[PDB]
RNA sequence: ACCCCCGUGCCCAUAGCACUGUGGAACCACCCCACCCCAUGCCGAACUGGGUCGUGAAACACAGCAGCGCCAAUGAUACUCGGACCGCAGGGUCCCGGAAAAGUCGGUCAGCGCGGGGGU
RNA sequence: GUUUGACUGGGGCGGUCGCCUCCCAAAAUGUAACGGAGGCGCCCAAAGGUCACCUCAAGACGGUUGGAAAUCGUCUGUAGAGCGCAAAGGUAGAAGGUGGCUUGACUGCGAGACUGACACGUCGAGCAGGGAGGAAACUCGGGCUUAGUGAACCGGUGGUACCGUGUGGAAGGGCCAUCGAUCAACGGAUAAAAGUUACCCCGGGGAUAACAGGCUGAUCUCCCCCGAGAGUCCAUAUCGGCGGGGAGGUUUGGCACCUCGAUGUCGGCUCGUCGCAUCCUGGGGCUGAAGAAGGUCCCAAGGGUUGGGCUGUUCGCCCAUUAAAGCGGCACGCGAGCUGGGUUCAGAACGUCGUGAGACAGUUCGGUCUCUAUCCGCUACGGGCGCAGGAGAAUUGAGGGGAGUUGCUCC
RNA sequence: UUCUCCCCGAAAUGUAUUGAGGUACAGCCUCGGAUGUUGACCAUGUCCUGUAGAGCACUCACAAGGCUAAAACCUUAUGAAACUCCGAAGGGGCACGCGUUUAGUCCGGGAGUGAGGCUGCGAGAGCUAACUUCCGUAGCCGAGAGGGAAACAACCCAGACCAUCAGCUAAGGUCCCUAAAUGAUCGCUCAGUGGUUAAGGAUGUGUCGUCGCAUAGACAGCCAGGAGGUUGGCUUAGAAGCAGCCACCCUUCAAAGAGUGCGUAAUAGCUCACUGGUCGAGUGACGAUGCGCCGAAAAUGAUCGGGGCU
């Protein structure tokens, strides 16, 4: 009646104004409080990871519906 | 924008100590002209008691 | 006096407190001064005593209330399994805090009842008229 | 160039709801019919296929409006990085920056593109 | 011949040991407790691929069985539902509810990243072979995610044709699939294992219990505030509900700080000495104090505080007295001071428990208490020097010790 | 577990363990090589977060009313580790240096450590106990001498290369023991408070406010007075102002209230409120604070370190 607990580190994990390569992870989460945005790519535990190397940015609206997304370089 | 050490780094946290150090200040009754550029005014802030800030 | 409630125990500090400084209901209020728990039996006693001096008249109401479980383990043992599992009810009561608050009484006979009430409570406390109000 | 309609985006409640008024032969809408393409775990109600008329009834479009939502200051306070203290203790104070939540004042019933249709 | 786990506010009994979710966790991640709650060791050939369609809970009014909730109809209706199991995130442009065809619940790979001491674990664009659904863009290498698990060794089965001891074979082995793990103490000592010791031994520990001391003061003891009532009447002569605040440190305890290269433990005896919260005596207030005899509170620690029966007892009950038959501290004072009755060694017996060896909350008869005091402290007794000459006597008293109780009768 | 001086200098954490006072890996130390400012601090930009606070919009809890076949629903009103319409200060990543400093990383040889301790802040367990226990965070001890804190690992100040019968300062101090003003100014407490807690209690005292009564002559003193209904109704055996229950109405006045306290089972009796004379100026009740008072009893001899200090 005590002794139990579990240990699984979850977070974003490259924040905006970020030079992320492609495939990189951008965000560990257990549902969408990030949604894949544009550039971006989603797994089966809703792990948001970049499908082109770009700055990474982060778009804000309502918490509802933010979106993580690569803008390229060049 | 003169400076010196009034106040030991010992029993003083971390930054306070690490700044104390960039300062350029390494002994109490250490004296020194520094610029006033606003990262060099956040040094000498963020230990501002160890200073006896000239003016 | 005790909850019909939910989960059986809790934590404990403090910080002044906010949901009732000012007197809505009634005339006269006894109020809080220090941080302590008042828990069940203590209130019960206030609100026999005031019962006592003014019923057949009177109107009695009891603003706080015991919301905190407070624990206490068996008999004389080491610190051992977990916590103890009962014990009393408390609420704690910040300064500015409002418990009690009399209607229909003349002044010096809510000061003689607050005065009564008041001789056994943890805290010491201060009665007051309500000033000017707002808050609606 | 002015007007409005049909689509369609950016922005997605300061742009939403309620009460109200205005639109029909431009446009949209209801509407008519349906054995079949097609289709409802029963019903063409919805998908669907052929078309007037009629009617803007409902819908939708536009306009009014601040009852409701939604936005939301200033003053101050809570709390607090840092600095220095008190109380035996629960707990409290001071200087220095940072600074809410709520609530009051007020603000709103949007704003900005692309096209195509039809008016003048 | 051996085995007979670990954690553990001493050990044992109990409980726990891997994995998931939430709080603790101090707005990054991480974070302990025998902290607070709850779940997993599975499930689904469709609850999966894809492709098409539908939208929930709840309430109100109205209606056949009904009669709060069934079924049907209108209205309101960011979700108050649903999502196979727990909870959390997420979710209505669905991940929810239904139908169509289907197996990608694929083979060979893997840019680049999350996470871990390692070994593990997670996500994943994109490339080829070949498929599935869609008209198409395109989606598919199991499931809305997060638990449903097990290294290695040793082996069962099916492919493959690497090895194969002179040569060609075959036996045997290897490579690719795959079967065998409450190895749950869940990073898993052997393929294979329980007790007991009071007959006990060794190495260690004050890293850790029993005594005592310490820290604390829940429990214990004691005192104060309020004042409901009792006291015929009157709260406070006495008593004081329900509640509140303190003191002491003598109880049981918590904690584990010095002592495990030893700080001897119950009771008695002996010897004392201290506190005062006073049993007696002494002085006071008040009284529901006429006197007498009392009640209770305040001052007061000089002295005093009996002898027996029972029991190891401390206590306590009793006998017969008393002014009184006080309560505590002093390592629960005092074993290099005595007993040794009590409990903690070996024998033996009963009751009980254990198949046993043995055990105890026990009960019972028996059972080695170490001639020499170094220092300090104490009681007594001398020697030396000093006390401005050397001698014999008499002495002041700075200061210090002892003593200190009480009845009875008579006027 | 033995000879010297010189340089650097830790660990008592993590995960695993028939593991727990052992050991492996990592972490932190040192040495040599390589790079060669990538390190540190502080600033700006940017992104992430749900704690402090707050709030009831959901879940649970919950206080007084309204409507009502109680549920919902309206006004008023609260609590929250496992609630959140909201939500800081801080904190983390990245870039840049717009600016100061001096480390950082990779490679290879040698390690030790894996028993920690205290305090402040943030929590849990515990009594909101412990020189308590388990985590987080800062600093000291550990391995830190020196000055202060009587004495005292940890607290305050400050990091000891060697010499000096030179100087300046920190915490902390300036009557004598003791270096240094028996200093200066405006106050406060007469308790040795200072130099030992609280509920509670009190015309101690100094400072401030808020209230009333008044010199058309008030507060306390003194003289005179103290109503008739009515033994107010119930009440009880009796309760007549005063055991307890319903009110507090009229006549007169300058006027004495079905009325405050003592008395007696009940009465009576004595005084109270309000009204006069003579005084004769302040007086009375609340409330905030400064410093003191009581509350305040343990054991071998006392004391703030001592003398002693108003
Ligand atoms: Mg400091
Ligand atoms: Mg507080
Ligand atoms: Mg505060
Ligand atoms: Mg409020
Ligand atoms: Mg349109
Ligand atoms: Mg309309
Ligand atoms: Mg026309
Ligand atoms: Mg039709
Ligand atoms: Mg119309
Ligand atoms: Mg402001
Ligand atoms: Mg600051
Ligand atoms: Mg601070
Ligand atoms: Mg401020
Ligand atoms: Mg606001
Ligand atoms: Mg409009
Ligand atoms: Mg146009
Ligand atoms: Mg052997
Ligand atoms: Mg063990
Ligand atoms: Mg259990
Ligand atoms: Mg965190
Ligand atoms: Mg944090
Ligand atoms: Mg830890
Ligand atoms: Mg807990
Ligand atoms: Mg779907
Ligand atoms: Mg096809
Ligand atoms: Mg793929
Ligand atoms: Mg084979
Ligand atoms: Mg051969
Ligand atoms: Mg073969
Ligand atoms: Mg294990
Ligand atoms: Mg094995
Ligand atoms: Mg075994
Ligand atoms: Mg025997
Ligand atoms: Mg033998
Ligand atoms: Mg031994
Ligand atoms: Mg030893
Ligand atoms: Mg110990
Ligand atoms: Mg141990
Ligand atoms: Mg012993
Ligand atoms: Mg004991
Ligand atoms: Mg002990
Ligand atoms: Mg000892
Ligand atoms: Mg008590
Ligand atoms: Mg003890
Ligand atoms: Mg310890
Ligand atoms: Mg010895
Ligand atoms: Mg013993
Ligand atoms: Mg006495
Ligand atoms: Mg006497
Ligand atoms: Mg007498
Ligand atoms: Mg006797
Ligand atoms: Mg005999
Ligand atoms: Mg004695
Ligand atoms: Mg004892
Ligand atoms: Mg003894
Ligand atoms: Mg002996
Ligand atoms: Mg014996
Ligand atoms: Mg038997
Ligand atoms: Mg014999
Ligand atoms: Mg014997
Ligand atoms: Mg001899
Ligand atoms: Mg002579
Ligand atoms: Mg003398
Ligand atoms: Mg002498
Ligand atoms: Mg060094
Ligand atoms: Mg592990
Ligand atoms: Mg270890
Ligand atoms: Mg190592
Ligand atoms: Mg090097
Ligand atoms: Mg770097
Ligand atoms: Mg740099
Ligand atoms: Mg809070
Ligand atoms: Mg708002
Ligand atoms: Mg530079
Ligand atoms: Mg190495
Ligand atoms: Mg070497
Ligand atoms: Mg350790
Ligand atoms: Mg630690
Ligand atoms: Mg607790
Ligand atoms: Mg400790
Ligand atoms: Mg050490
Ligand atoms: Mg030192
Ligand atoms: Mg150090
Ligand atoms: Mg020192
Ligand atoms: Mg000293
Ligand atoms: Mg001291
Ligand atoms: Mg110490
Ligand atoms: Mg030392
Ligand atoms: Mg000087
Ligand atoms: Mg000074
Ligand atoms: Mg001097
Ligand atoms: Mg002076
Ligand atoms: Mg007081
Ligand atoms: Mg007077």
């Amino acid at each position: 009646n005590g002794r139990d607990s579990n240990p699984k580190y979850l977070g974003v994990k490259k924040f905006g104004g970020e030079v992320v390569k492609a495939g990189n992870i951008l965000v560990r989460q257990r549902g969408t409080k990030f949604k894949a945005g544009q550039g971006v790519g989603m797994g089966r535990d809703h792990t948001l990871f970049a499908l082109s190397d770009g700055k990474v940015v982060f778009i804000n609206k309502g918490k509802g519906a933010r979106f993580i997304s690569i803008e390229a370089a060049q | 924008m003169k400076i010196k050490l009034v106040r030991s780094v010992i029993g003083r946290p971390g930054n306070q100590v690490k700044t104390v150090q960039a300062l350029g200040l390494r002994k109490i009754g250490d004296s020194r002209e520094v610029s006033d550029t606003p990262a060099v005014r956040g040094m000498v802030k963020t230990v501002k008691h160890l200073l006896e800030v000239q003016e | 006096k005790r909850t019909k409630f939910r989960k059986q125990f809790r934590g404990r500090m403090t910080g002044d407190a906010k949901g009732g400084d000012y007197v809505a209901f009634g005339d006269y209020g006894l109020i809080a001064m220090e941080p302590a728990w008042i828990k069940s039996n203590q209130i019960e006693a206030c609100r026999i005593v005031m019962s006592r001096h003014f019923r057949r008249g009177g109107k009695i109401y009891i603003r706080i209330f015991p919301d905190k479980p407070v624990t206490k383990k068996p008999a004389e043992t080491r610190m051992g399994k977990g916590k103890g599992a009962v014990e009393y009810w408390v609420s704690v009561v910040k300064p500015g805090r409002v418990m009690f608050e009399v209607a229909g009484v003349t002044e010096e006979q809510a000061k003689e009842a607050f005065r009564l009430a008041g001789h056994k409570l943890p805290i010491q406390t201060k009665m007051v008229k309500r000033e000017v109000y707002d808050e609606a």
